[PDB]
């Protein structure tokens, strides 16, 4: 609400890099077209921190 | 501040401000008016 | 005498216990057929599961063990693109900070807003 | 923040009722009443040289 | 309604109007009570 | 009520005469009236009271529960008493809340 | 709803364990849900269904019957009907009376 | 008579039958959740 | 006791009945 710009969204996700089924299960989402509850989105950066 | 320390908020009344020898002459009246009587407010004879 | 008594309702339940299972055996019905074998059985399976389970749980810990349960869901994400009501609201919120004195130009906190 | 500054309390009064105009202006609350009477019956103290209130405890106000 | 408070208090309330406005003596108001033959539908009443 | 427990009745066609129990005249006239043939009443001379059976065909309702999942509404404050507002206790059990 | 023949359901606390009667898994962890140590529910693996046997101490509601000695009212004409105004079928069903 | 018998022995023929078996096997299902788990975790190499 | 006879009693007779 503060910082977010035109064209900006943040997207919230609970997610366990401690666990390999939500390391897959996060890119098939992200990835996956939204018809199939996915985002249809092509990641041009990571930030794993 | 009396209510909220004595949980006395709501005054249920027990009596309507008229009698019931004054009720219908009070209902036919558009002139009156309760009178105040030993601090409560009444409708009397006086007034109708 | 209570022993005597007691002796009496034992002879009587030994009686009914030996017609009861007469009767089951006509009946063809086992008094622990669903009892007692079956859960002996699921018993030493499940002693089976908790062997593995010891052995996962022996050869990873408990932090591991609680820490790589998934929390991921679909369900739970969280939106967030309504840029176009948040500006103005945060034009508003700063126009009513300028007109009631909690805001000047000079801080930089108004430049960032900006 | 000493009670000896009240032995010269109407100056005092004004500084105070200065500093809080709105409790010159304020009804006192019932509880500050109930207060107030519980003050003027305070035990080991001089029965106060008033009556503040008329109730069962008139008698003791006004004897005492 | 056919019920005894509400008879008694109808036709009280109906002759004090009367009474009050100055009907002239002679001269009653003929009453219907159309609730004998189609009962009390409650709040279908005053539209019946 | 506990929505996570919400009480319903299920209706069901009892194929097994029921134990008889004990009630009093009018509620096994009353039992006797609803059911019929698939109900038996009789006096126990030594008191008064009557027994019912209940015979195989009858209808009986026996209550189940359901999770529902509607969990969550806006409440009035927990402890929100209509007493300390002063309302007489004769008005609270009259009235509705 | 005949008058004469009101029907009420009375609570009873059985004295007696009722013999299984079958229904769906479903309404089986209902009755379950709702009684609990006084039911037992278990699953026919043949086909599928589940037996529920109420235990001594559940609760029922056997359904009884009042004579009601309200028996006149000013009802509309027998054989009124919606259907001969024009109001069509889908809105019959729909809409009260 | 079988029931009436079980009954005046307080011999409950489905206890130790279908009752502590259903309960095992929900206690064996919550294990092999918990084993799943670890097993969709880490795979069938790293488990032998 | 004659409380203990009597309940044994009731019980045989109540199996008898069933």
């Amino acid at each position: 609400a503060r910082y977010g710009a035109a064209g900006s969204t943040l997207i919230v996700v609970p997610f366990n890099q401690g666990s390999k089924q939500d390391v897959d299960a996060l890119v098939q989402y992200i990835y996956d077209e939204p018809k199939k509850g996915g985002l249809g989105w092509d990641l041009d950066a990571i930030i794993p921190f | 501040h009396n209510a909220i320390t004595r949980n006395t908020m709501f005054v249920a009344k027990d009596k309507a401000p008229y009698s019931d020898e004054l009720e219908q002459p009070v209902y036919l009246d558009p002139l009156a008016r309760v009178e105040e009587n030993k601090k409560k407010l009444v409708f009397s004879d006086k007034t109708i | 005498d209570s022993a005597a008594l007691d002796a009496l309702t034992a002879e009587n339940k030994k009686l009914a216990k030996q017609q009861l299972e007469v009767l089951a055996r006509y009946l063809q019905s086992r008094l622990k057929q669903g009892s007692l074998k079956s859960f002996i059985k699921e018993k030493e399976a499940s002693a089976v599961l908790q062997k593995e389970l010891d052995l996962w749980e022996a050869e990873h810990g408990e932090f591991y063990a609680k820490g790589i349960q998934p929390t991921f869901s679909a369900l739970k994400s969280r939106t967030y693109d309504s840029y176009w009501n948040w500006a103005r609201q945060d034009v508003l919120s700063m126009y009513f900070d300028i007109i009631f004195g909690k805001l000047t130009s000079v801080d930089r906190e108004t430049i960032n807003q900006c | 923040q000493n009670f000896n500054q009240l032995n010269e309390p109407e100056q005092f009064t004004a500084d105070f009722f200065e500093k809080f105009p709105q409790a010159g202006k304020q009804l006192i609350s019932e509880e500050d009443c109930d207060y107030f009477l519980m003050l003027a019956a305070r035990p080991g103290q001089k029965p106060v040289p008033f009556v503040p209130v008329l109730d069962e405890r008139f008698e003791f106000f006004f004897k005492k | 309604t056919s019920t005894v408070a509400n008879d008694k208090n109808e036709s009280a309330t109906i002759n004090n109007m009367m009474k009050h406005l100055g009907r002239s003596e002679g001269n009653p108001v003929f009453g219907v009570f159309q609730k004998y033959l189609t009962g009390h539908p409650k709040g279908a009443a005053g539209a019946w | 009520y506990d929505p996570k427990k919400k009480q319903m009745i299920q209706e069901i066609v009892v194929q097994h005469d029921l134990e008889p129990f004990e009630c009093s005249k009018e509620t096994a006239e009353q039992y006797k009236h609803e059911h019929g043939e698939k109900c038996e009443i009789f006096e126990i001379e030594e008191s008064g009271e009557y027994t019912v059976r209940i015979l195989k065909g009858a209808t009986l309702y026996v209550p189940k529960a359901l999770r529902f999942d509607r969990l969550v509404a806006g409440q009035i404050p927990t402890g929100w008493d209509a007493r300390t507002y002063g309302i007489p206790e004769d008005t609270i059990s009259q009235v509705d809340p």
